């Protein structure tokens, strides 16, 4: 894992 | 006032925050990290859909239409839907806010359907708002129903007790020691500029995020394989799990250092054992990662130590530890 | 003839083939449960499609356009694009075929990113077939290329040589005692209707299928549980992983059983050591899906053992051991 | 995991 930046 | 955070899938993040005038129920992800908040639609279309808490925006009647499409292509995958004005609610909180009614999602499975969770709360900043709109946060200082735009978020030591959101003043019960608040070095996301040791690697003035969203310590990639290559660990082969035994002396303190107060953590606390109790092995929640220049991120598991808190009101960041 | 396969993350099936009258190479998923073959477009405008093997119509003048937009919505995410006609290559093979141009995907990471796979080959059945075209493998007797239209997949059984995909005949370098035909209870998938017992629970006449695509073998649920509940095993909690000793006496034989031959899997089997050589611990590749009614799954590690052949003259399926 | 039939 639950990874939410790129 | 505060709000009561359940345990997810190792991510203690979830709360609840109502829709409208009437009790419309949402399993919310309080996100540090993404801005616009965001709701399953009763005339949400997709697979996952089907068990998920709904909003039906003509049953309450504070419906302020927008009723115009967004395409929250994320990271992993797409969330689309059409912007829609209701009161959102928190306990004692409820003001006039444009969120997002959601219609379609497609690659944030296979976490989502899985999970409890139904709504992303967006706790960010107004850049990446689309929509170019203040958050909620900062909408109720501008708006009185509180004083302060401030939230502060407690997770429980022991991992077993109710973690806490608060949103007013920093709730002393939480913290322990003196808070240390710490200088944004964006307006984007709740980050800022540390310098951050583990083994003899260091890397001077980088970039780092709190992010509640994730389960996980996150660094950049060849600064996690410069200790870990001798660092004896394994894997889940070509799938991203890593592994070394819980009984560990080699291991280093992730050292997150400021020209105030140094955040540390033990090999103690970013290990979690696999054999449940009695268990000779451990997985780190590190996964390393290059989202950008020099990134970390420090998600639950930092949580899980130190108490932070969130200031718009300052550009702050709240750190102590936790009772 | 014969095409070489690799071992992508512990799913050994990705192999080479080609489109159009020049040499366009794409990592294949050889997918025995999906029906049509898709490829990543130059024209693909998708976040990982950046790093990806990439199709360009117009250099391959043997592109007869179709260009009809396709709304490929699957069980993880989407992938949708514009149907092209072209040469599809395999070895000493190739032949007029219409695939689709891919354009835009999204729902299939993290998986997909990361692998070395570009594209799903379908070799799968017509009703599954939206187009309603007849497979690849099926338009090679009906355009005469080769002379019966059958394909078996080897994976060497000490997880180490290379692995091979052939079609034409039954290749007997390849398999050891009798080769089993099975009768298919679809003209669906490659499936059909099996007794299945692990410990003292026992699905009579259930449904199964061969799927190359993935990587464990699949039970319903409560077939599971009832087993496992006292089969002490462990979790990656609210993640789906799971785990027991590597020295494991309790473990039971997966028996697939039919009127003619059983196929027998071993806890040797079923298992993988975590801490690489040496290791006391092991994760089984048996997750607990209802995909339907009654429906097991066979994939990558029974594939491992048993050799199998696949057969559209015959509406049969092989079975053997491999060499 | 990498499941691929519903």
């Amino acid at each position: 894992x639950v990874v939410x930046a790129x | 006032d505060n709000v009561e955070l359940k345990d997810l899938a190792n991510v203690l993040s979830f709360g609840e925050a109502k829709l409208g005038d009437n009790g419309q129920k949402f399993n919310f992800l309080f996100h540090t990290a993404s801005s616009n908040v965001w709701v399953p639609s009763i005339k949400c279309t997709s697979e996952s859909c089907e068990s998920k808490n709904h909003y039906d925006s003509s049953k309450s009647k504070t419906y302020e239409k927008d009723d115009t499409p967004v395409k929250l292509t994320s990271k992993a995958g797409t969330i689309s839907g059409i912007f829609s004005k209701d009161l959102v609610t928190i306990g004692k909180l409820s003001v006039p806010y444009k969120f997002i009614e959601m219609t379609e999602i497609v690659g944030f499975e296979p976490f989502y359907s899985e999970s409890d969770v139904d709504g992303v709360f967006g706790l960010g900043w107004k850049d990446l708002s689309i929509g170019s709109i203040d958050p909620y946060i900062v909408e109720l200082k501008t708006q009185n129903k509180i004083e302060q735009a401030v939230y502060s978020i407690y997770l429980p030591p022991e991992n077993k007790n109710k973690g806490y959101l608060t949103i007013g003043g920093i709730e002393e019960r939480f913290f322990d020691g003196p808070l240390n608040y710490e200088k944004l070095n964006h307006d984007l996301m709740w980050q800022v500029d540390l310098d951050v040791h583990f083994g003899n690697v260091s890397s001077k003035k980088a970039n780092v995020i709190l992010d509640s969203a994730t389960s996980v310590i996150t660094v950049p990639t060849e600064f996690f394989n410069q200790f870990v290559e001798s660092a004896s660990v394994f894997k889940v082969p070509f799938l991203s799990l890593y592994v070394t035994t819980c009984g560990n002396t080699k291991l280093p303190t992730l050292e997150y250092r400021s020209p105030n107060k140094v955040y540390t953590l033990e090999p103690k606390q970013y290990l979690e054992p696999l054999e449940n109790i009695f268990s000779a092995l451990c997985m780190l929640n590190i996964v390393p990662i290059d989202l950008e220049k020099n990134t970390f991120v420090l998600g639950d598991p930092f949580m899980r130590k130190y108490f932070t808190v969130y200031d718009y009101d300052n550009h702050t960041v709240g750190f102590a530890l936790a009772k």
